[PDB]
């Protein structure tokens, strides 16, 4: 029962990603895979997502592109890559994207 | 033969480790790292001085402890005897006397540190 | 199967280790301990990172200096450091790191820990937020991302 | 052959040290609200290899004030031990067929204190000579339980051998028997291994690191792989004798399968009670050792040494 | 003096057992109808040859062949 | 609560308290992050009679 | 959460696994399809070394049967 | 008033059960087994770890980070080189050198701030008459070299521009509060 | 190991902070109380604030009181939070650190929306609190007291019960109550021995005497009973927060004189007297007449409080900080006598230092 549905939920969370290429992508670059609603994506490509269901710290959260002003990101990410209308936003200053 | 050859390969493969790590990195030496460490400041004496002892009671008397576990140990080879009453009247005497050596050391403060 | 590519994969790992792994020193000065304290917890967890305090200068990578640096500290200070093993990398944390901050004109503050020890990443704040501290490390990630120590070795 | 075997009984034994450093990490994070490494590979699979090439990378320290000599030696046989002690086990068959295993296991884990005692005493620095002076303060607390413990077991299994106990627990484990020689077993094991509540020799909050203060990257990282091997060690030493796993000799698998269960059980054990609980103050665990183990150590050994006689249980000499 | 017992399992109960388990086993051997049994068995077993002797022709009470029934038993431990 | 009404009953057992009904993380039960605009008050040296500083 | 903890887990069960398995394995494979000839007492190793003279192939565990008396 | 917390042990009274019930404790090593079960289960719980630098810390419009010069909706700039943000900065870390602009508008040429200096306080932003100088939110201002922290007046005006969508909503949430 | 004598060397943290003072205003040198201790901010900016106010001859209003007793006990929790834990760490445990810093994070959340910063909040200020609380805060701080208690809880069920803890804490560093009187101790380190003291119910310096709670007491001077002292404390703060949040009054928050609180920003921009009032307090201060108080709290170290000195000027002429800690810190060498390393560690915990007020 109970483990049937999280089983469940786990893999909607494997498939919900793209396919296997973007779930990879997103495991080894962001280092977690649980799916949320989309927000907005910034014309820098950094998608913004949120699932309430989710604790405060945790219900928002963001996908750094991999291209931002000539810089690959793939990899090398960091928080002064989101813009200031959607800082106010995630860091929880704001209910109102 | 093949107990000397599992320790020799355990000897060689630290050994091994010690070498790459003695040899592959980058060194630079100068007296202030090399110094020994003592929570930021320098040393005022030598870390080869007497380092009093309290416990130097407790430590003769884990000799004899250890002597009398080596006196315990030859029991399960005893109990293949015929004479089982003697092993048995053996045993039980020795480790009342060593109880009774022990409780004296209690009851005498042997156990308790000097401060 | 060029020797400069070679080397410039090998350096990628060399700096992939010695970055994944950061263990940071017990040293902390001022109220900026308590948010290197705060980057140690649940929130900010350290260790996820592969970033541990260990207490002992001979096993430390880098040291955050978080605190204000007096005059009487500085030589224990240079003393720690010095016996940290290179690769030594060092982060200022705060403004009396910095450059002395709140203390800047007193008779018992060092105007900066950039004069006792050199300094790899400036962290500001007054106390600099754990979240910051944090990008901070990540910084000085990256930095050791960009190393090149083999390369010039084989460009020598 | 046995070069080959040698290579499937030591590769693998380091591996899971350094997964063992991993499983430490994550199960105190997640006890402490916390996660553990997680960024560096897949659910953090690579930190320990990470932490160990960058050690290997390191400028090592020649201070000084140190005996070079032992400095260099005491990481060598730390090492060398705790591969060494695995090499009589059975699992259930071993790679080498001891009749005195136990008392082999004894020795061997005795002369490991030397490493501590030369390297912290090499070191010339006041915090190794107290980490030194610690190390043998805690073996002369524990080694005198240790053996009239395990004694007083083997007096149901009829020898030293590590391979009869298989056949001694062919029905029921030795635990029942001797579940008090088992916990006292437990705390001495331990403190074999100066692990807390028992982290006395390198207490971090009285002495900055004991015996590794002035050791760097490589011998400290053989040091720190003796440690959680011989973790490893223990828990396996307690899951052959007081656990028994299942012995068809027809199915030998199954039984390294369980030990190996039951070893993970423990050692997730070990770390769990490094997250529960404080430190001692090591002249307590003397007077533990010496006023609550020994004295019921002694009554336990004549026990089993009775029980045998007035049950016509004595075991058999092969 | 059951005060002072009772006082004492509940202070130091690990020297209560001590003295007790000691006393059990000094005691429980001389209690037992099996503890005769030890030493029959560690000497029921052949650790060495048995050395057969010369039929003198006055021997009666010794037997000819191992299934000859004469001689010791080992029923009691057969079935014990 | 992504707890499972297994893993809940072996914590609370295991801690002795329901802990499900105190939690250490924050689903909701808090203030919004943009609330409406306040409109404070004012003290009582704000009158326009019989408010001289030379009195207060 | 608790359940990202098994990977390692496996990996060090896996690896612990492995030995047992492999000792027993190679001495099968060494020993003629039999567990290595134990020598607790020297009975045993007379046992065994008369094996291994009897063996045509001067190896104590080719067993040789009634096939080898006549 | 007050209370004891240790002094609750009263006159002993001692029975069979409570001697066994203590034995129990001190053989089976009781009140450590449920240090072991809160252990456990903080273990089965969810951590408080964000995913840094994906999900980030929550914070307020009350924020103090990084400093910003502002402007009017029409590109003037706000500062009149007033000097009270120099005049109370209690770290000496604001230099301020004024002039007629050619327009003939009281304005600054120099502005400048020793972010090493500075300890984050707000007394600039609340003593400026004109809300120009203010404390963006912006924490992830690191750098690799000290003088990267001694900003001029180009730097805060270009901060100004960067954050003005943010700043400008943080100040319209919280001015009523002042 | 066993100790025969301390010598502590205080002043590898001394920074001039009395000097810098006199070199500067009173509201431009409010920061350095925040700076002083780093672990309960608020009570020291609380103590300089009423000193300020008791030359000023000013009674900051009843919001901005109960708000002071509100982020003084949460401060006390903080502190109380910050000892327990790193004696435990310097004892073995780790946990109760990392279960009780995620608390330690919501209260420093607190702490920046009010304010704006997590630790170094300048917001008592003379006059009361620089800024109203935000909408919406009272709700969140009775949602974090409500179940604090199952952390302490939890924390007691690691170490009160455990022969262990009791073992390291227990007949170690004791204190007599007239050597702890002669040395000059201070709260903690004075109750756990007998001693029946707390200035917040002798000399009360805010709405406490409106705000009933318990004071702990401990029979053995020794670390045990310390810390249980500590633990009940915390507990008594919550009671206290109780009280806080469901007796709040309406009103303002600073004082109603803008010749020493400056005035609202819509006032300073169409009133002319608000106007200069705002750029004077701004850029010289406030002058306050000459005079010299000692004003003492019941800060969770112990009595913090100020000698402050004033001549007719709006620099302070002398400020020296009178830090719980100082003496605790010179009874170590007779608190260590008969004990071990070890318990030396215990001792340095059990006196909760802190070095910014110590040597400041
Ligand atoms: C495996 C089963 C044990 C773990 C488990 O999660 O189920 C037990 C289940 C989860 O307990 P829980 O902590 O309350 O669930 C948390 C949320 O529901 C969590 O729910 P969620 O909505 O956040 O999504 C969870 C989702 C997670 O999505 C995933 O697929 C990621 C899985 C992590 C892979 C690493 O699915 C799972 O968690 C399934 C876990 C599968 C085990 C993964 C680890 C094995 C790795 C194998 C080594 C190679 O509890 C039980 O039913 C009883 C325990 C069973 C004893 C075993
Ligand atoms: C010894 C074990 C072998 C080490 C393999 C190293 C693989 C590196 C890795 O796992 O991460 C990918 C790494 C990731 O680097 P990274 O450090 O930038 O990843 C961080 C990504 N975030 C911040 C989102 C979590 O890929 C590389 O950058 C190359 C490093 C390894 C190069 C070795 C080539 C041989
Ligand atoms: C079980 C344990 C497993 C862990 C051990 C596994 C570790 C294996 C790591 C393999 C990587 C091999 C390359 C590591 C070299 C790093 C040393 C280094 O950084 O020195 C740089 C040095 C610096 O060279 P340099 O000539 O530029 O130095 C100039 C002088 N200084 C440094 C003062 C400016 O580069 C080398 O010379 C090393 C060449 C690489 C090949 C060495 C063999
Ligand atoms: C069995 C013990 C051997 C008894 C016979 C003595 C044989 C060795 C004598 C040679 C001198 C060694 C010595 O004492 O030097 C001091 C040194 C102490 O360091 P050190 O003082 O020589 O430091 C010198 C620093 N450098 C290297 C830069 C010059 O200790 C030793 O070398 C000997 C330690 C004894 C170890 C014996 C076991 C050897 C294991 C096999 C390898
Ligand atoms: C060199 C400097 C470093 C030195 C440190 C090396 C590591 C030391 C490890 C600790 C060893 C201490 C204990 C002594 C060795 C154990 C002896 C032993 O187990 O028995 C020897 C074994 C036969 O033993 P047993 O099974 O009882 O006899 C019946 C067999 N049918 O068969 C044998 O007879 C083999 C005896 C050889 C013992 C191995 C010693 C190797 C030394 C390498 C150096
Ligand atoms: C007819 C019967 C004949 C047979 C005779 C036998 C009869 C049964 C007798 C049963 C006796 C009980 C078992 C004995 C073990 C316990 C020994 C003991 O009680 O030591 C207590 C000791 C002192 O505790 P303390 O409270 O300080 O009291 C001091 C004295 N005034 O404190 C301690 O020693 C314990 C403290 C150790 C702390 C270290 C951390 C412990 C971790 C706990 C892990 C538990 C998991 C166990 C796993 C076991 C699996 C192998
Ligand atoms: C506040 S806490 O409770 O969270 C606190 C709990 C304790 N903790 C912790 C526990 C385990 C390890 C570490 C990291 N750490 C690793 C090493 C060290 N590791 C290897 C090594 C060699 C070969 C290996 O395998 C192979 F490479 F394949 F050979 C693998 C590893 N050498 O050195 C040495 C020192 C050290 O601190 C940290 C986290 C913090
Ligand atoms: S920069 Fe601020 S918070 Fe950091 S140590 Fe200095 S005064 Fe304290
Ligand atoms: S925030 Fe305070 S210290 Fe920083 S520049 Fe403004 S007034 Fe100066
Ligand atoms: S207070 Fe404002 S207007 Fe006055 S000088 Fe400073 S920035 Fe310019």
């Amino acid at each position: 029962m109970e483990l049937v549905e999280v089983l469940k939920r786990g893999v909607q969370q494997v498939t919900g990603h793209g396919g296997l290429r973007g779930l990879l992508r997103v495991f080894f670059r962001a280092n977690d895979i649980r799916i949320g609603t989309l927000v907005g994506e910034d014309k820098y490509g950094n998608k913004y997502y949120e699932d309430n269901k989710q604790f405060f710290g945790r219900h928002r959260w963001v996908i750094y592109t991999t291209e931002m002003n000539g810089k690959n990101t793939f990899w090398d990410v960091d928080g002064s890559m989101v813009p200031p209308e959607w800082h106010r936003w995630l860091h929880c200053m704001t209910d109102d994207p | 033969m093949n107990l000397y050859t599992v320790i020799f390969i355990n000897i060689l493969l630290s050994l091994t480790l010690i070498l790459v790590a003695f040899w592959l990195p980058q060194m630079n030496l100068y007296s202030e790292k090399a110094n020994p460490y003592e929570c930021g400041f320098d040393p005022t004496s030598s870390a080869r001085l007497p380092f009093s002892m309290k416990f130097f009671l407790v430590a003769i008397t884990f000799l004899l402890f250890d002597l009398e576990i080596a006196l315990l140990l030859p029991l399960p080879w005893a109990i293949q005897t015929i004479k089982t009453s003697t092993m048995m009247i053996m045993a039980f005497i020795l480790v009342t006397i060593l109880s009774l050596g022990l409780a004296y050391e209690w009851t005498q403060k042997g156990l308790e540190w000097t401060e | 199967s060029r020797a400069e590519y070679v080397v410039t994969k090998l350096d990628d790992l060399i700096n992939w280790a010695r970055r994944s792994s950061l263990w940071p020193m017990t040293f902390g000065l001022a109220c900026c301990a308590v948010e290197m304290m705060h980057m140690a917890a649940p929130r900010y967890d350290m260790d996820r990172f592969g970033v541990v305090f260990r207490a002992s200068p001979r096993q430390a990578d880098v040291m955050i200096v978080a605190g204000t640096l007096t005059n009487k500290m500085a030589p224990a200070l240079r003393k720690v450091y010095d016996q940290m093993p290179e690769p030594r990398y060092v982060v200022s944390m705060g403004s009396c790191a910095n450059g002395g901050g709140y203390y800047h004109y007193s008779y018992s503050v060092v105007r900066g820990c950039d004069r006792i020890v050199p300094v790899d990443i400036y962290v500001p704040g007054c106390p600099p937020t754990a979240e910051a501290l944090l990008y901070g490390i990540l910084q000085l990630q990256r930095k050791i991302k960009r190393e090149q120590k083999l390369k010039i070795w084989y460009r020598r | 052959m046995f070069f080959i075997n040698i290579l499937t009984l030591l590769v693998p034994i380091l591996i899971a040290m350094a997964f063992l450093t991993l499983v430490e990490r994550k199960i105190l994070g997640y006890m402490q609200l916390r996660k553990g490494p997680n960024i560096v590979g897949p659910y953090g699979i690579l930190q320990p290899f990470a932490d160990a090439m960058k050690l290997f990378m390191k400028e090592p320290m020649r201070p000084l004030t140190t005996s070079m000599s032992l400095f260099i030696i005491a990481p060598t046989l730390s090492l060398t031990l705790a591969l060494s002690l695995w090499v009589p086990l059975p699992m259930p068959h071993p790679l080498i067929n001891l009749n005195l295993g136990i008392l082999f296991i004894l020795a061997t884990s005795s002369l490991s204190v030397y490493s501590i005692l030369w390297s912290g005493w090499a070191s010339n620095s006041k915090y190794s000579l107290f980490g030194a002076l610690r190390a043998v303060a805690q073996t002369i607390s524990y080694e005198v339980t240790m053996a009239i413990i395990l004694l007083s077991v083997l007096l149901m299994n009829g020898s030293y051998s590590l391979q009869t106990l298989i056949t001694t627990q062919e029905h029921m484990w030795l635990l029942l028997p001797a579940w008090p020689m088992a916990m006292m077993w437990f705390i001495s094991t331990l403190a074999e291994t100066n692990r807390a509540p028992f982290d006395l020799t390198e207490g971090e909050s009285e002495l900055v690191s004991g015996f590794n203060v002035e050791y760097a990257a490589g011998p400290f990282a053989l040091f720190f792989m003796a440690e959680y091997t011989n973790i490893i060690l223990m828990n396996a030493l307690t899951t052959i004798i007081f656990l028994g796993p299942l012995y068809y000799i027809n199915l030998p698998e199954l039984y390294s399968t369980n030990f190996m269960m039951e070893a993970l059980l423990l050692s997730s054990t070990f770390l769990w009670i490094r997250a529960s609980y404080p430190r001692f103050r090591y002249d307590q665990l003397m007077h533990l050792l010496w006023k609550n183990f020994l004295p019921l150590t002694l009554a336990l050994c004549m026990w089993h040494i009775s029980l045998p006689i007035f049950t016509a249980g004595v075991p058999p000499y092969m | 003096i059951s005060a002072f017992l009772k006082n004492a399992w509940a202070k130091e109960p690990v020297l209560v057992v001590s003295f007790s388990v000691w006393g059990l086993a000094i005691i429980m051997p001389m209690i037992s109808p099996y503890t005769k049994y030890a030493s029959m068995i560690n000497k029921a077993t052949p650790y060495n040859y048995p050395v057969p002797v010369r039929d003198d022709g006055n021997m009666p009470d010794v037997p000819s062949h191992p299934q000859d029934p004469l001689g010791p038993s080992l029923d009691w431990l057969k079935n014990l | 609560a992504s707890a499972t009404r297994v893993i809940q009953k072996l914590r609370n057992w295991a801690s002795g308290q329901d802990l499900q009904a105190k939690l250490q993380l924050r689903y909701q039960e808090i203030a919004k992050r943009t609330q409406p605009p306040p409109k404070l008050p004012v003290g009582p040296s704000h009158k326009l009679s019989n408010n001289y500083y030379c009195t207060r | 959460m608790w359940f990202e903890i098994l990977p390692g887990l496996a990996i060090m069960g896996v690896c612990l696994v492995i030995p047992g398995v492999s000792t027993a394995y190679i001495h099968k494979f060494t020993n003629g399809g039999k567990e290595k000839r134990v020598a607790r007492v020297q009975y045993q190793w007379y046992l065994m070394e008369r094996d291994r003279r009897i063996s045509g192939v001067n190896r104590y565990y080719v067993s040789k049967g009634l096939e080898n008396i006549d | 008033t007050y209370k004891y917390v240790n002094k609750k042990e009263q006159e002993s009274e001692v029975d069979m059960k409570s001697a066994t019930d203590n034995a129990a404790r001190i053989l089976m090593w009781t009140e450590l087994i449920r240090g072991l079960g809160m252990t456990l289960s903080y273990l089965f719980r969810e951590p408080a770890t964000i995913n840094y630098p994906f999900e980030k810390g929550p914070l307020s419009p009350r924020f103090r980070g990084e400093h910003a010069l502002r402007r009017y909706p029409s590109g003037e700039e706000r500062c009149i080189a007033c000097k009270l943000c120099e005049a109370i900065c209690p770290a000496q870390a604001i230099t301020i050198e004024a002039e007629p602009r050619a327009d003939g508008s009281r304005r600054t040429t120099r502005y400048d701030i020793d972010m090493t200096k500075c300890i984050y306080c707000g007394f600039c932003q609340e003593a400026c008459p004109v809300d120009a100088i203010v404390e963006g939110p912006n924490f992830e201002f690191s750098t690799e070299t000290h003088e990267e922290l001694l900003y001029n007046k180009e730097k805060l005006l270009n901060n100004g521009d960067k954050w003005e969508a943010e700043i400008a909503a943080n100040i319209q949430a919280d001015y009523l509060y002042r | 190991e066993m100790v025969r004598k301390c010598d502590p060397h205080i002043g590898l943290l001394h920074r001039g902070t009395e000097k810098l003072i006199e070199y500067k205003t009173y509201l431009q040198a409010l920061p350095y109380f925040d700076r002083l201790d780093y672990v309960s901010m608020m009570c020291n900016e609380q103590a300089y604030s009423i000193a300020v106010e008791k030359l000023l001859n000013i009674q900051p209003p009843p919001r901005a009181q109960w708000i002071r007793v509100l982020f003084g006990e949460i401060t006390r929790i903080l502190n109380h939070i910050m000892a327990v834990t790193t004696h435990a760490l310097d004892i073995g445990a780790m946990t109760p650190f990392f279960w009780m810093f995620e608390e330690r994070e919501k209260m420093f959340e607190f702490y920046e929306r009010v304010s704006g910063a997590r630790m170094h909040a300048a917001y008592i200020r003379p006059g009361g609190v620089h800024q109203d609380l935000p909408l919406g805060l009272l709700d969140d701080i009775y949602e974090f007291s409500k179940n604090f208690s199952l952390r302490i809880d939890e924390v007691e069920e690691m170490l009160t019960n455990n022969r262990i803890w009791r073992n390291r804490t227990v007949d170690i560093g004791v204190v007599t109550a007239e050597d702890a009187l002669n040395y000059g101790f201070s709260g903690v380190m004075l109750r756990g021995s007998g001693i029946q003291w707390d200035l917040r119910k002798t000399q009360p310096y805010d709405v406490y005497d409106q705000v009933e709670f318990d004071v702990p007491i401990g029979s053995r001077g020794d670390c045990y009973d310390r810390y249980l002292c500590r633990v009940e404390e915390m507990r008594q703060s919550l009671r206290i927060i109780e009280q806080c949040l469901n007796k709040m009054p309406p009103g303002e928050i600073k004082v109603d004189d803008a010749k020493v609180s400056p005035p609202k920003r819509a006032e300073m921009k169409t009133s002319m007297e608000s106007l200069i009032h705002h750029f004077k307090l701004y850029t010289e201060g406030y002058q306050v007449p000459p005079g010299a108080t000692y004003t003492a709290i019941e800060a969770p170290k112990g009595e913090f409080g100020v000698y402050l000195v004033s001549d007719g000027s709006s620099r302070p002429y002398r400020c020296k900080i009178k830090a719980p800690g100082f003496a605790h810190l010179a009874g170590l060498d007779k608190m260590s006598k008969g004990h071990m390393l070890a318990d030396v560690v215990a001792i340095i915990g059990t006196q909760d230092i802190v070095f910014g007020e110590i040597d400041r």
